[PDB]
């Protein structure tokens, strides 16, 4: 019978987090809650990283010359407009954990799975993950430099 | 007992 290609359960991609990455995710979930949305998005994850310095998310957008100020406005104005019970992860949030991990463990060469490589895989597939907003907003990012130098571009980071 | 993300997992797989 028909299969699809295989999908990790999310429990056992949470558990590759490294522990601030899992911290953020955390508080991604409790975004989400205070502001009654029926999914935890990348969005809410973006928007929680971005208030530590040290993020890979941080770090990537330092090194682009990029405002943290534009990428919050971004995510303000793209939040689901509906009310709702805990959420679910949106699929797309699941999928992309799944990726990213993927990325990690073999080009990355990464033990952990970090913001930086959720990122780096939203990026490569902008068209999939990212909003019109910030697809424009990350146009000029390098996934190419970022992918290939990733441990020694986010080498300060709180994620290592 | 079970956590936020706990419950948020539960919610994601239902």
């Amino acid at each position: 019978h028909h299969t699809d290609p295989i999908r990790i359960e999310l429990p056992t991609l949470i558990a590759k987090l490294n522990a601030q990455s899992k911290l953020a995710l955390e508080q991604a979930a409790s975004l989400c809650i205070e502001r009654q949305h029926p999914e935890v998005t990348l969005e809410h994850y973006l928007d929680v990283l971005l208030d530590n310095p040290l993020s890979d998310v941080r770090l990537v957008l330092k090194q682009a010359g990029l405002e943290v100020d534009q990428v919050k406005q971004a995510i303000a104005s793209t939040y689901s407009r509906e009310q709702v019970t805990y959420p679910a992860f949106s699929p797309l949030l699941v999928e992309l954990l799944q990726e990213a991990w993927l990325l990690s463990s073999t080009e990355l060469e990464q033990a952990e799975l970090r913001s930086g490589a959720i990122f780096l895989a939203a990026l490569t597939r902008a068209d999939r993950y990212l909003s019109f907003k910030l697809i424009s907003l990350f146009e000029g990012i390098n996934r190419e430099n970022l992918k290939k130098h990733f441990a020694m571009i986010l080498s300060d980071s709180a994620e290592t | 007992q079970g956590s936020l993300l706990d419950e948020i997992m539960a919610q994601t797989r239902c």
